[PDB]
DNA sequence: ATCAATATCCACCTGCAGATACTACCAAAAGTGTATTTGGAAACTGCTCCATCAAAAGGCATGTTCAGCTGATTCAGCTGAACATGCCTTTTGATGGAGCAGTTTCCAAATACACTTTTGGTAGTATCTGCAGGTGGATATTGAT
DNA sequence: ATCAATATCCACCTGCAGATACTACCAAAAGTGTATTTGGAAACTGCTCCATCAAAAGGCATGTTCAGCTGAATCAGCTGAACATGCCTTTTGATGGAGCAGTTTCCAAATACACTTTTGGTAGTATCTGCAGGTGGATATTGAT
């Protein structure tokens, strides 16, 4: 009975997912979330397939960059765990609010 | 009797098209003879620079076909391309391997 | 077994995005926070896209609607036109 | 069934001069299209602004140059300006 | 090819490496 | 002799300068600095006095902005003393540097 | 003629106290001794960038005088748009 | 003495409509001038582009209006769009 | 019977001027009769929103003449004006009084 | 150390998705020949920017002193990482029609011109006035005790 | 919770700097009101490609066990704040010198424009093959002992 130690699989995922380029959210959940948010601006809306993917590409890129700046704010406070306050500080200095 | 303004200027890039895109763009009333030659050169140059380094990155993955991921590795590994494209996402480009030192295990 | 479309953006998915960002450890409050930020991103972009759609008297959001939107929100995307 | 212009033909010709045994995916060629159009818009835009500031009706070689100087970082700018005077040299010397 | 490419290309110095 | 404790005048100064709008750099040093830098780009250069003041207004607004962001960085680290690592983290997250 | 006096080390005229006041407006209470050098570097880079572009606009105009408008266009390009000097 | 023109005269009219007993320093008028020129460019720019994006060659009150919806935030958009619809409709029905 | 288009439209803001600036700024080939009227109105609406809020800062600080500081307090204290002008510096404006809580003394 | 569980790495294989190549058709670039527009070259302003200097507040440099902040140390408790299963959600692949876009048609709208009229800028002049900068004196804040 | 040092507040009281408001005034611009051009909304229709909807497939929700991370408490060293003291350098406000922006007038190049001749680049299509899987077996890494 053999069990990997906290944060060893983490590094692996890091190396894995920094090597790949596949989108990392499942398409349908996201397609649903787009049409929802979009319903609120104009009803009965249709979406080119390339429209939705352009959005997922942009959205995932954004979040991955935010996690990078978030991670630097965590590491700056002498932690290794990202917390809301790291996400919040990254958005504040980036000028996304406050 | 005809000879493309490109073949004259020494360029694979369409001096003709560039000139038209400058007119149908409302940049100015008039467009000097050289401006499209210049502009076309600059776009060719910058294409070569990326396609050069993308080539080099494709070659390191034992690959003959340049993919998005190759363009991304070339651009973010180059201080000047990476600044020019500072606010640009390459779709299907992923990121540069980078693990902050303090996240590395102790032994 | 019905749930919100946002919760569709699952803890494991959000964990993978973080990992691509080089994150080793993640507080449980991150997943709700991330969903918040994502909703605002999509809100801001889809709103501009749709505004382009309405302008062109169309009932279908094109890839260009999104690319033109991303541009003016300072997230220029490459490989969907423009 | 109407003509959808791109720069692909010209990206591919430069690819071959630079890496003659190297290909390029649809999705990568997309990204080089985006790229050219973007720098086209940035350079043409700053050139437009320059002409407007100096109360000029005309974007010449000079405006493109100055725009390139403002928009390209350090070395990229120098090499871009040389490639750019060169092509305008070659073209003024063609009967 | 027949382009005046940059002789040397430097990497950007990332904060935190 | 009666001392204010460390911090009390710092907070007095925060209140005073946050209330006012006068430039905080001496005019002449800043004008010299401008001349040096411009000279180093192009000799025989001259300056409308308003150009120098436009630069001074831009420089001070920038530096004050950077100190807000910098201070957020110190506090995120549970300090109240700004250090160079704070300015650098701020400029990285502003995307003024890699 | 007279030729200009040599300009050197003029950065050092952004004194410790001028930087303390800027931080104070920034809401800063305590300041490491290393901050003043770091700040002078950040300011030199900022000025260089803006003056480089302002001077580019001067040269392209074929003038020998840097105008407030040259600086205002330089600041607009740089995403540091400034109100109160024209444009 | 080459006539350099501004938006002052109008900014003052409007000052006097909302705060009849209030003045404005020339610096503060300097700033309101920069502000008008700035929002003018941003709207004209978004409009230019919006027209281009739709292979149109005319900037109409229809392009300005979308420009305003893109550039201004929620409430300033709402009100801005009213005042402009009103002004137009009127101008049209005053001929 | 000379009527300004301004007067036709019910505006202080000069519709002629705005028509011309859209002409000379090479935004498009041609400019609709509505465009300058709608733009001059929006411009006028926004300059009125700022002057209203600056006028109130002026009176709050016991003053009669609006100075840049009054424009800064108005813009920075309004969530919407602050976003419209978040990448704009107001010469001689200063900043909003704001001390981070943890920096204040005592327990 | 040893010992094994699991991850990782390289060589070879091979079906087809996704390239490269090929062709005819035509939109759009080039060629020629007048049709306009411009952007220096010369030649003068006045504006304003450099310079230099004298006198004096005003802020800068430096040294001393110790309050209290940073950061190293230790430690307990909680909070995220890991992991073993099946079920529920997504992914895949196969049809009906919304609606994009293709295109021609003609009129309401916008341009082009050259009149006439009025606005908004400025220079000049005076004419007024809000407020900056100063000065007491009454009042608040901070830190010792 | 008393007291004293010293910072701050506020109401007076000036002299302009800078605002406001005349001119008269004109020059450029905006407007007027036909003469000419054309861009875009209109309506029709075809044919993508987008929404839907039902079998194929792995990814995710789940709850448990605990490694090790976060943050709390403590403490000592020493960095940065305060401030006193001495005085250099900036601010201020003149004067004279001229460099250089900024105008305004000839144009000979330079670019637009209208029309024709040519062909480069696109869209079907029609082949070709790079490489993403997949397998097999060697070796490295990690964590238990
Ligand atoms: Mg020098």
């Amino acid at each position: 009975p053999h069990r990997y130690r906290p944060g060893t699989v983490a590094l692996r995922e890091i190396r894995r997912y920094q090597k790949s380029t596949e989108l990392l959210i499942r398409k349908l959940p996201f397609q649903r979330l787009v049409r929802e948010i979009a319903q609120d601006f104009k009803t009965d809306l249709r979406f080119q397939s390339s429209a939705v993917m352009a959005l997922q590409e942009a959205c995932e890129a954004y979040l991955v960059g935010l996690f990078e700046d978030t991670n630097l704010c965590a590491i700056h406070a002498k932690r290794v765990t990202i917390m809301p306050k790291d996400i919040q500080l990254a958005r504040r200095i980036r000028g996304e609010r406050a | 009797k005809a000879k493309t303004r490109s073949s004259r200027a020494g360029l694979q890039f369409p001096v003709g098209r560039v000139h038209r895109l400058l007119r149908k763009g409302n940049y100015s009333e008039r467009v000097g003879a050289g401006a499209p030659v210049y502009l076309a050169a600059v776009l060719e140059y910058l294409t070569a620079e990326i396609l050069e380094l993308a080539g080099n990155a494709a070659r390191d993955n034992k690959k003959t076909r340049i993919i998005p991921r190759h363009l991304q590795l070339a651009i973010r590994n180059d201080e000047e391309l990476n600044k020019l494209l500072g606010r640009v996402t390459i779709a299907q480009g992923g990121v540069l391997p980078n693990i902050q030192a303090v996240l590395l295990p102790k032994k | 077994v019905l749930r919100d479309n946002i919760q569709g953006i699952t803890k494991p998915a959000i964990r993978r995005l973080a990992r691509r960002g080089g994150v080793k450890r993640i507080s449980g409050l991150i997943y709700e926070e991330t969903r918040g930020v994502l909703k605002v991103f999509l809100e801001n972009v889809i709103r501009d896209a749709v505004t382009y759609t309405e302008h062109a008297k169309r009932k279908t959001v094109t890839a260009m609607d999104v690319v033109y939107a991303l541009k003016r929100q300072g997230r220029t995307l490459y490989g969907f036109g423009g | 069934r109407s003509r959808k212009e791109s720069y692909s033909v010209y990206v591919y010709k430069v690819l071959k001069q630079v890496h003659p045994d190297t290909g390029i995916s649809s999705k990568a060629m997309g990204i080089m299209n985006s790229f050219v159009n973007d720098i086209f818009e940035r350079i043409a835009g700053e050139a437009s602004r320059l002409a407007h500031y100096n109360k000029r009706s005309t974007i010449t070689s000079r405006e493109i140059q100055t725009a390139v100087r403002l928009l390209l970082p350090g070395e990229l700018a120098k090499h871009a300006v040389s490639e750019g005077t060169k092509a305008v040299t070659k073209y003024t010397s063609a009967k | 090819g027949g382009y005046n490419l940059r002789p040397r290309t430097y990497q950007p110095q990332r904060y935190g490496g």
